[PDB]
This record gives structure tokens, sequence and C-alpha cells, in this order.
RNA sequence: CGAAAGGGUCCUGUAAGCAGUAGAGUAGCCUUGUUGUUACGAUCUGCUGAGGGUAAGCCCUCCUUCGCCUAGAUUUC
């Protein structure tokens, strides 16, 4: 037995999965579900539907261009069977595996490299536009900090950090509503 | 060791519990839904429920009640003369960013 | 769940677990075809009251591969490793 | 054994390498102040029922004198400066 | 409009497919036979009047060249142009290829 | 044991927002055209197999949290 390929979404077929369409040209297509069976039916492009390998293929989201992808293939010149030249396949397939996934997430970060800035120059704006939202103690607090400051001959700025760090250390959410107080 | 008197925030996850449930009934069924859990959370069978509370489960019509939500129960005594049970809870929506990801806990007596 | 032709170290149950059953950490028995009860029910194995005339139950049994793939889905997937494989690296894979 | 040559070759040329604190800081700022955003919507939409009726005027309603000291206290103003007490009705 | 919607996902009412239909614009033989898989004297026009890119039968010329100024016409010119979806392309998807020695 | 959460497994199909010498064309200001420029503009591309849902008859979690507990009542050769 062998695994197959979805044809619509490249999905690996395994055997008795999905359903194959038998066209009178010649052509058998194998699907691995009925969700690609009826988008089959339908006539969707797969190149457009965004879930599937053909358009990750198309849009360049797939690694496609590395020395791994060269060692699996449909094989039409058989072999005689060698226990040595199979298990040292077995053993290629699984260093295969190894640096494959490694490359792919290289591939990955490579793809993914520009974001820490496209954060950090939103986050500038929105916090410039946005300075008055941003945490301060309240005017009681103030006052008994000042008063505290006073009594104690210690730095009022001092305390105000110190009581902004507990307050960012306490997050409290506030409630909809109150009971209503009965007669 | 837990005092009469606790106010603690749940997450409450209506949409397990209003699963299949005819339309026209969903949302009275929530507000039920919503006692049955605060009165299993609680054991008070005295609940009460706020209108801001009533408001946002109703806010997208008899069908429309969210997956979750957020809420605050307050076990509070009963001062009333003659009162069947000692105490009741009132159960209040919070104003979170997001209801999901948050845990249960305990509102501070301050 | 490894058979002499499949060489993937796997056990019986399905990715995500049995469906409204769990997960099967005990020795268990593969019977060909379905039997009377449903998930989860006590069943009684007895052995056959009579010598058996079928052929049937003289054949050597050889398998080839079992299925693992999740049965609460159209599960395309044997193993969580085949699974990330496939896909490739998320956006919560760089996020942890 | 080509592609174990190739693997080393990139590792000696630094293909599987991998690499602030005020940048942390500012995408915490901003991170809380989309948190008051959020806040703020939920606010809105709790006040609002525009589709079935109008909200009643602000004027119509007379504010508490509790709630506008809390409003202003956490907007960071000493209200006892000010007087709000005088300034309230009865 | 579709004609019979609820039905349309039928095997028996199922039309010609985009890649069968470069096929046919590509060979002449691949057409011929997909005509000889069909009777003369019956189709609209007696046959005389074919639009391979919609894989339509049409009554009259003018009819061809009207239905041609419209949009599902212009659809399979712009399908047929970005090109249909085959099990090559289904190979390139994946990485695999045909080894044949 | 219960309620959350986390992880998994599935379902859908790529969120909001921002940006773009992508975008048929149109209109202004001037270098009067040399992506001239700026403005609008279905859609497209990127952040983004992302966002959302997930037991209600899915799975796992002494070792992620918060609660609950040796009752009450009725009957019994
Ligand atoms: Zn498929």
């Amino acid at each position: 037995m062998r695994i197959e390929n979805c044809f619509f979404c490249g999905r690996p077929a395994w055997p008795s999965k999905g359903i194959t369409f038998m066209r009178n040209d010649g052509k058998a297509f194998r699907f691995c579900r009925s969700k690609c069976h009826k988008n089959f039916k339908m006539k969707r492009n797969p190149r457009k539907l965004k879930w599937t390998k053909a358009y990750r293929k198309n849009a360049g989201k797939e690694m496609v261009v590395d020395s791994t992808l060269q060692f699996a293939a449909r094989r039409n010149v058989p072999v005689r069977y060698n226990r040595e030249l199979w298990q040292k396949t077995l053993k290629a397939m699984e260093r295969i595996s190894e640096i494959r996934a490694r490359r792919e997430r290289v591939f990955y970060k490579k793809r993914m490299a520009g974001k820490r800035a496209r954060e950090v120059a939103a986050a500038r704006k929105l916090v410039a536009e946005n300075e008055h939202l941003l945490p301060r103690l309240r005017g009681s607090e103030k006052r008994r900090l000042a008063e505290l400051a006073a009594e104690r001959g210690v730095d009022v700025e001092e305390l105000e950090r110190e009581e902004l760090a507990k307050l960012a250390s306490k997050k409290k959410s506030k409630a909809f509503g109150g009971e209503v107080r009965r007669v | 060791a837990i005092a009469d008197v606790v106010a603690r925030e749940y997450t409450i996850h209506l949409h397990k519990r209003l699963h299949g449930v005819t339309f026209k009934k969903r949302a009275p069924r929530a507000i039920k839904e919503i006692k049955k859990f605060a009165q299993k959370a609680m054991g008070t069978s005295d609940v009460r429920l706020d209108p801001q509370l009533n408001k946002k489960v109703w806010e997208q019509g008899i069908k429309g009640v969210p997956f979750r939500i957020r809420v605050r129960i307050s076990r509070r005594r009963n001062d009333e003369e003659g009162a069947k049970e000692k105490l009741y809870s009132y159960v209040q929506a919070v104003n979170v960013k997001n209801p999901k990801g948050l845990l249960t806990s305990v509102v501070e007596e301050e | 769940a490894s058979t002499e032709t499949d060489l993937t170290k796997k056990k019986i149950t399905p990715m995500g677990g049995f469906v409204r059953y769990g997960e099967v950490n005990n020795d268990y028995v593969m019977i060909k075809g379905s039997v009377p009860g449903v998930k989860k029910r006590i069943m009684t194995l007895r052995k056959s009251l009579f010598t058996h005339t079928s052929r049937k139950a003289l054949e050597k049994v050889e398998l080839k591969w079992i299925d693992t793939s999740s049965e609460f889905g159209h599960g395309a997937f044997q193993t969580a490793a085949e699974k990330k494989q496939f896909m490739g690296t998320l956006k919560k894979d760089l996020q942890t | 054994q080509a592609l174990e040559e190739e693997e080393e070759r990139l590792e000696k040329e630094g293909f599987y390498d991998e690499d602030d604190e005020e940048e942390e800081e500012i995408l915490q700022k901003a991170e809380y102040i989309r948190e008051q955003h959020a806040l703020i919507r939920n606010e809105a939409k709790m006040r609002k029922s525009l589709k079935n009726r109008a909200i009643i005027p602000r004027k119509a309603v007379k504010k508490p004198l509790s709630q506008l000291e809390d409003h202003l206290d956490q907007l960071g103003v000493d209200t006892e400066a000010i007087g709000l007490r005088a300034r309230a009705q009865t | 409009g579709v004609f019979a919607k609820r039905t349309m996902t039928k095997t028996r009412r199922r039309l010609r497919d985009l890649d069968q239909i470069e096929r046919d614009l590509r060979s002449p033989r691949h057409l011929q036979q997909y005509k000889e898989t069909k009777a003369a004297e019956d189709l609209p026009g007696l046959g005389l009047y074919y639009c391979i890119e919609c894989a339509k039968w049409f009554e009259s010329e003018t009819s061809l060249v009207g239905h041609r100024k419209g949009k599902p016409h212009k659809r399979r010119l712009k399908q047929l142009k970005e090109g249909a979806y085959t099990h090559e392309e289904a190979m390139a998807a994946i990485g695999y290829r045909i080894d044949n020695g």
C-alpha cells in the first residue's frame, strides 16, 4: 500500500479515505474528503482557495526550491530488493525529514521578518495619539502621597512611582450597574 | 474558611448550555441558566440579576446570546426582617476586553 | 499499532482520542467487523462452543497498516508529527 | 553525503543562526491603550440602543455628585481644591 | 440564472471541464473525439456554431457572436488565461515529481 | 466532583486595522508631465492556514486556577 495525495488540496490520502472520480478521457481524481470533492464538482479552482497547497505554492508560502525535496518521487523504474538499501533508505528518510523541518522553519522566519518593525511603528503612533489614556494616579492618591512625603521628608515623585507600580501590579475590572436598595 | 459576604468573577460558557435550544426561548433560558449557575456557585437560592446584565444577555435579540459572559457574583447578607434565606447573590455584568482566557477570580473587598 | 511493513511507532488510540471513550492504555483486542454493543459498554468474549468448519477460522491474519487518524472528523494524519510536518510552521510557533 | 556537505556548509555560513526594553515598553503601552479603547467601546455598546429607542438627553438627567467625583478623581483632578459639594444642588 | 439549480451538482448535469477545454483548444483531435461522442443532428444549429471556450453549441452565428459579448464567455476567457488546474500543478504544489529513469 | 483555563483533535476559510511605484479610469495643483504630483476608486497583495468555533452525547491535565465534601428527609424480616 501507499499514501496518495488529494488532487484538490494536497493532503495525505490514506486508504479508505475520500473518493475517486473517473473521467471518460482517462483521468482519475482522488479526493481526500467530501469538502474537496464537492468543491471540485462546483468547479472551484484550488489555486484560488486559500486553504490549499495549490494556493500556497502559487503565493510562494511553501518552500519549493530546496535540495531536500529531490528525494521523493514516483519511481517508474523498479529496483531489485536489497535489505541494506532499504535500511539506509529508512535512515535517509529520517535525516531528510529533520533537515527539511529545520529549513522550513528558517523559510517561515524569512517570511515573517518585518513584523517587529511594523508593530513598533504602530505602537509609537498609537501612544503618540493616546498619551491621555496612559495609567495615572488618582487626585486623592496624589494628595495623600503629597502629605505623606511632607510628613516623612521623602521624595514625592518616588512615592508616585511606587504607587503607580502598585496599581500596575493590581489589575481590577469594573462591573456594570449596581444594586438598588430596597425600602 | 470562606466568609458569607464574598464576591467572585466568573466566566460562564452559555454556548454549551444553550446548544440546541429553541430560538424564541434561548435568551430566557440564558437568564435561567445564569440563575442556576449562580445558585450552584454560591449555594444561594435567592439570585438577583442586574438590569445591565439582562440587557447584555438580550443585546442581539432573542436568539443572539453570546457564547461566553464575564460576570461578578456577590454573596451578601439579607438584612430584611422575616427573610426566608439569610444570604442572597447579586450578579452583575463585568466590563472586560475579552471574556475569553480569564480564570475565576476573587474580587478584593476594598 | 505498528506492523511489519508500517514502521511508524504508534499506539492504537486515534488522534484526539477515541470519540466519547478516551484512550486505550491497556491490552486491547482487535476484532474483525462489528459487535453488538456501543462505546463504554461491557462486552463478554466467549470461546466458540463447537469446533469450526470454515477456512476463515484457520486463516492467519497479516496486518499491513492500522488507521490511527482522528475519528472526530476527516482526519488525514496518523501522528501529530505527521500533521506538523505537513502543515509547517504556524504563527503560534514563533509566538511561543 | 552531498546533502550533509550542503548542511555543514550553510551551518558554517550562518544560515540557521538565531538572533529592546524601550520597544517592549512602547508595545505594552499600546496594548494598554487598546484595552482602554475596547472598554470604552463596550460601555458605548451597553448604553446605546438606537435601533429601538433614542437615548435620553444628558441635560434631562441629573448627574450624581458621587459619580462625577469618582470620574474626575480617576481622571486626576483634586476635587477638594475646587469644591464640587457647593456646586451640587439638592 | 441557472435552470434547475437544485439538481445542479448531479453527475447527470455535469459540464465539460476547463482542462479538457484547454486540450481541445491546443489539439483538434481531442475536440474531434468529444464531438464524435455527440450526434450532429440533435445539436443546436446542427452543430455548426460551437464555442470551444464555453464548450457550448448555439443555434446561430449571430447567437454565438452575441454570447461572446457576454460576461460568462469573458469569465471563461480569463480562466483560460489563468490556466486550469491539472495533476502536474497538483504534484508541483506538494513538490512531488515523476522519475522515469 | 463542579466551574473556568491550557494543550490536543476537528470545522470553516485568511479577521479587524494599517500599508503598498498593484488597480480600469476620472478630477484638480503645478515641474505641464518625464511612476508629473495629489485626491477618489470595485478589487488585489502583505502582515494572516490567519480570525472565529470546539461538547452541548470529543480527548488529556495530582504537577493551570477557583470553589464543594463525612449531609438533610423517609423507610426497613
Ligand atoms: Zn483534499
